[PDB]
């Protein structure tokens, strides 16, 4: 294909994204979940791993790492230790609600994906680390897991396939850094939500010191539909190496902010003006878009004209596809105030373990507050760029990179706005 | 090369055991990687990020204290990327470090000062206001001025692993993460002045030794301890014919790097 | 933690009497070789210097730190006691 | 405004009467059985959350009781409690309103929601009404950004808020009823306003699009 | 087969003990947990 978009509802995976049908076991069975999953488990781990590899599904977390390879890191004989699958149900990234929606509306998809992935790597248990603020979603997931346990899909015979699997749900207590892989592993282990260094990787030493794989809710939930419908269909959707179907969370200055399920490689303009109802005031009123959540930088309207929703397309646009969170800001937006609010969020949510992220993100927050006030001089823009470059790549996890990137994007694109603010402040104060 | 792997430090070849870290291979060659949180007798923490080095044919700098060498790695230690990483990390430490050097017990004994002069920049761009953290009262031996703390978790790791008390830790998050005890508790055990030794900054200093002299003044006389039958090797720090201080000596067969509170 | 001061051999002298000055309380000495510290690149060089100068010497062998087995993954063990409880 | 130190006060000394109910002890036993043997220290967060749910806030006696129950160091318990944000280490009101103020909620004008809440309750952010009924704080992203602006009261999300809507929500809470969660703009959840742009045709059902050989 | 009514209303009448009550209910459905061979890491 060449033009991507206009996804069909008969091809959409999350058929009950919008909560219009029953989310219970009977509703999931009527929608097609838990179908031939016994046959999938009897087909076994190599077949499922090959199916995900040929599907070409990438990480929905924002890392973008190939799911088939990542899950195939655990295809090893046991060394006397159990092996674990962990589901990142944190979803603390701003602009993002897709994990929340599919947890509260198709939880049996998540449970079936937990079973399928745990069989794919070889595992006894899937721990779902859910956000602590999602109390209704967590209770909803527990009701679904209870239904699965009573139906015999999980526990002591996984859908009658001679496989012992157990799905637990563990709640967080309000930390965005607990959405990280290793920090989430530590949070399950009962310490603080501080990420641990790599190596050792979680595929070797992870939760409780066992081999484990942390995967996103969207990835886990689309795993069994990928297995049922084949990897060829999922690879057919989307462009080359950016294949399949994505949940886009459009918010901000749009007429109808919403979560939608759309094919990959859709144009950003097509996605916004098809599902969000367009920018408030129009595409001419549109100023900037953050296309992958707060960790990815911003892009202006000029490159928003003809940009796609690929990992590779956004990297070529000097950005990334993170959690597919499309935050739209029109001409009425205070762009420096929005970016400084994001940096303040990163200051509040940094775990403080490692020096570059801790001190540099606090420093960036102070400099961005002064930038919003206009209380600086244009050399401080280059100083802030160098500070962000010192933070990026020198930290333990990628929160430092995800906090340095919005400042980089704002300095790269909206530098005359910053200079105008500083000049206006200098005029009206002297 | 029996059970050994070949690596390179600045192009110089060296045999190392598998599991050897980049820092250990570098010190086998004979070069000391900068550090703040790594201690060879504590567990690996990897938080201060001072030990970032550039491996050849690798884009991201790695932490030398934690990353083990794989095979044939050329560790560029004095490269431009390594110097830039050290300068950035030193800048981030000294951004919020307090201007307390004249009133601090780490006069010439400061790793932060010495590594600043050896690897960091010579000036600052920090135009903001620094943070301040209220002090603790963990006992009559260890005086705490916790504004100077750089959060390297050395004291926490020592208390957890060697003292075995599990009394210290980090409370909070972000820039407001404070090392200490949440409650008003006294860190009063044997082997409790070793946090004064291993704290690189002057956050944990000695209260009897407070404000008494300076390390350049103190002459170092190497002696043996008689307060027990271990016979721990010590340095008596003497100034002007006065015994000022007792420090441990390295002896791997008797007392390693630590001495008891009685002898200290 | 720096080790650049433990590379070269040194020869010093036995400590003699330092007393208190009656006028100002300063440290007074009667020996000239109080601050005499000599630096050598080798133990045999220092021993040769002491023997040619006729001083009786006491030589101490250099204590190099033993190579430690450091592993970051030991902090997160399944079954061993090396699992740390905090960071 | 929170301080990560403990000051010995008569309301928060380590002698305030806290102990789990027998039902809470059964729940603690269920959590410990949920985690693997030898790693019962991993059950600190659910047990501390259960203590908070029983007591309201978390006193230092509750922290020490959790440490005693799980046989873990109290300093580790203090580490967890001070690290994680939604553990209340000081007493809060009966209704704990958290207004999200992160960038998409700011774009959808959560500031007006915050100012109307401040004017209605007569309090600033981070403080408590004098009748110990409402605590109002600012928070970061709460995971519902397409429904901005939104608040969280106890365990319930109130979404798509207007100043009028949050006024009736406060009136309902003062009257003592359940204001019911969800968006207040007429849409049930994250669906686009003014009709569905997708998922209009009903789902196909089992045995649709199944590859051969499965 | 209705598609015009929200069907998550079961989350409206949830108390503050729903999650832990469900956890206690599912405590009988699980596998025996693995052991590290020691009672704690001490
Ligand atoms: C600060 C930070 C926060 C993150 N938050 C999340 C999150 O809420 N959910 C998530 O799935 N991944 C999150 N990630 C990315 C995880 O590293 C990644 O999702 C995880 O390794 C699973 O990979 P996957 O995308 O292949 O599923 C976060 C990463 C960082 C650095
Ligand atoms: S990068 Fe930030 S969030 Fe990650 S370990 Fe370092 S301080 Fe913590
Ligand atoms: S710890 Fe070092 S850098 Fe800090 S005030 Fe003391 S002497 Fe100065
Ligand atoms: S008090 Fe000293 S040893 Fe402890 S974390 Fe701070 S700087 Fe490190
Ligand atoms: S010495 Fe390696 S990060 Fe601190
Ligand atoms: S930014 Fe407010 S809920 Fe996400
Ligand atoms: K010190």
């Amino acid at each position: 294909k060449t033009s991507f978009g206009s996804l069909k509802d008969e091809d959409r995976i999350f058929t009950n994204l919008y909560g219009r049908h029953d989310w219970r076991l009977k509703g999931a069975l009527r929608r097609g979940d838990w179908y031939k999953t016994k046959e999938i488990l009897l087909k076994g781990p190599d077949w499922i791993l090959g199916e995900m590899k040929t599907s070409g599904l990438r990480g929905r977390g924002g890392a973008g790492f190939p799911t088939g390879l990542k899950w195939s890191f655990m295809n090893k004989p046991s060394d006397g230790r159990p092996k674990y699958l962990v589901v990142n149900a944190d979803e603390g990234e701003p602009g993002t609600c897709k994990d929340r929606e599919i947890m509260r509306h198709d939880p049996h998809k998540l449970v079936e994906g937990c079973l399928v992935g745990g069989r794919a790597m070889g595992a006894r248990a899937a721990y779902i680390y859910i956000r602590g603020e999602f109390y209704n979603e967590a209770s909803n997931l527990q009701v679904a897991i209870r239904e699965a346990y009573e139906a015999g899909l999980i526990g002591k015979n996984a859908c009658g396939s001679d496989y012992d699997f157990d799905v637990f749900v563990v709640r967080g207590a309000g930390a965005y850094i607990c959405g990280e892989e290793t920090a989430l592993i530590e949070s399950i282990e009962g310490k603080q939500g501080k990420p641990r260094l790599k190596p050792p990787f979680p595929a070797d030493v992870g939760v409780f010191g066992c081999p484990t794989t942390v995967a996103n809710v969207e990835t886990v939930a689309v795993s069994p539909t990928i297995c049922r419908r084949g990897g060829t269909w999922f690879a057919g959707f989307g462009r080359e190496r950016n294949s399949g179907t994505k949940l886009f969370n459009i918010s901000g200055h749009v007429n109808h902010p919403c979560t939608v399920e759309e094919e990959m490689s859709v144009p950003l303009k097509e996605l916004i003006e098809k599902h969000a109802g367009g920018v408030t005031g129009g595409w001419d009123n549109l100023l900037a878009v953050i296309p992958g959540g707060s960790s990815t930088p911003l892009i202006p309207k000029s490159v928003c004209e003809t940009v796609l929703m690929d990992f590779d397309a956004l990297v070529q646009a000097q950005t990334g596809l993170g959690t597919a969170a499309v935050i739209v800001m029109d001409r009425s937006t205070d762009i420096v105030k929005a970016i400084a609010r994001l940096i303040e969020f990163y200051k509040h949510e940094s775990c403080g373990q490692c020096t570059p992220c801790r001190e540099g993100v606090d420093w960036m927050n102070k400099v961005m507050a002064r930038f919003v006030k206009g209380d600086a001089r244009p050399a401080e823009i280059d100083s802030l760029w160098e500070i962000s470059k010192q933070i990026e790549g020198h930290t333990i996890c990628a929160l430092g990179d995800g906090a340095a990137w919005p400042v980089q994007g704002l300095i790269r694109h909206f530098r005359p706005e910053l200079e105008d603010r500083m000049q206006r402040f200098a005029q009206q104060h002297r | 090369a029996s059970n050994l792997i070949e690596v390179f430090v600045d192009g110089q070849s060296v045999m190392v055991e598998p599991g050897t870290t980049v820092l250990q291979a570098c010190e086998k060659v004979g070069m000391q990687i900068p550090r703040f949180c790594y201690h060879e007798r504590l567990s690996v923490a990897g938080n201060c990020r001072m030990c970032l080095v550039e491996i050849e044919k690798a884009p991201k700098v790695v932490a030398a204290c934690a990353m083990p060498v794989m095979k044939g790695w050329n560790i560029l230690t004095n490269s431009e990327k390594s110097k830039k990483a050290r300068e950035g990390v030193m800048e981030f430490l000294l951004a919020n470090h307090p201007l307390d050097c004249p009133i601090c017990d780490q006069g010439g004994e400061c790793d932060l000062q010495d590594q600043s002069m050896m690897f960091g920049s010579d000036r600052s761009r920090f135009l903001e206001g620094k943070r301040a953290v209220e002090d603790k009262n963990i006992g009559p031996l260890v005086k705490t001025i916790m504004t100077r703390c750089i959060q390297c978790t050395r004291c926490i790791r020592f208390a957890s692993e060697i003292a075995g008390v599990d009394d210290l830790g980090t409370t909070g998050r972000g820039n407001d993460m404070q090392v200490g005890t949440y409650i008003e508790k006294m860190f009063m055990s044997e082997l409790s002045g070793n946090v004064i030794d291993i704290c690189p900054v002057g956050a944990l200093t000695s209260k009897p030794y407070a404000f008494t002299a300076r390390p350049w003044e103190t002459r170092k006389t190497e002696s043996i301890d008689v307060m027990d039958a271990v016979g721990s090797n010590i340095v008596v720090s003497t100034r002007t014919g006065e015994v000022m201080r007792i420090l441990p000596r390295m002896h791997e067969d008797i007392n390693e790097e630590w001495i008891s509170d009685k002898t200290r | 933690s720096g080790v650049n001061n433990t590379k070269k051999w040194k020869m010093e002298f036995d400590t003699r009497e330092r007393w208190e000055n009656p006028l100002m309380g300063w440290a007074s000495t009667a020996d000239p070789l109080s601050n005499m510290v000599l630096t050598f690149s080798a133990k045999e060089d220092a021993i040769a210097f002491a023997e040619k100068n006729g001083w009786s010497y006491d030589v101490e062998e250099k204590k190099v730190p033993k190579p430690k087995s450091k592993s970051y993954g030991a902090n997160f063990s399944w079954n061993k006691r090396t699992r740390v409880s905090t960071k | 405004g929170a301080l990560f130190v403990h000051r010995d006060t008569p309301e928060n000394n380590p002698d305030t009467p806290f102990d789990f109910t027998p039902e809470n002890y059964k729940r603690i036993e269920a959590i410990v059985k949920n985690y693997p043997e030898g790693h019962q220290a991993a059950a600190v967060l659910p047990v501390l959350d259960l203590a908070q749910r029983q007591n309201g806030w978390l006193p230092i006696s509750a922290m020490n009781k959790v440490a005693e129950v799980l046989q873990v160091p109290p300093m580790r318990v203090y580490e967890v409690a001070t690290f994680y944000t939604m553990y209340n280490r000081k007493p809060v009101g009966k209704y704990h309103i958290q207004v999200c103020t992160t960038t998409p909620c700011m774009l959808r004008d959560s500031d007006s929601i915050l100012e109307t809440l401040q004017r209605k309750l007569g309090i600033k952010v981070g403080e408590t009404t004098p009748d110990k009924l409402f605590t109002l704080i600012e928070v970061e992203c709460l995971g519902a950004c397409v429904n901005a602006p939104m608040v969280q009261i106890n365990d319930n999300y109130y979404e798509d808020l207007t100043p009028k809507d949050i006024e009736e929500i406060i009136d309902e809470l003062k009257a003592g009823k359940v204001p019911k969660p969800g968006p207040r703009s007429g849409r049930f959840c994250c669906e686009p306003a003014g009709g569905l742009t997708s998922l209009t045709e009903p789902p196909k059902g089992p045995g649709f699009g199944v590859q051969a050989g499965l | 087969t209705d598609t015009t009514t929200y069907k998550n209303l079961q989350h409206h009448d949830y108390n503050t003990y729903t999650f832990l009550d469900l956890n206690l209910d599912l405590s009988k459905f699980r596998l025996p947990q693995p052991s590290s061979g020691r009672e704690s890491p001490r």
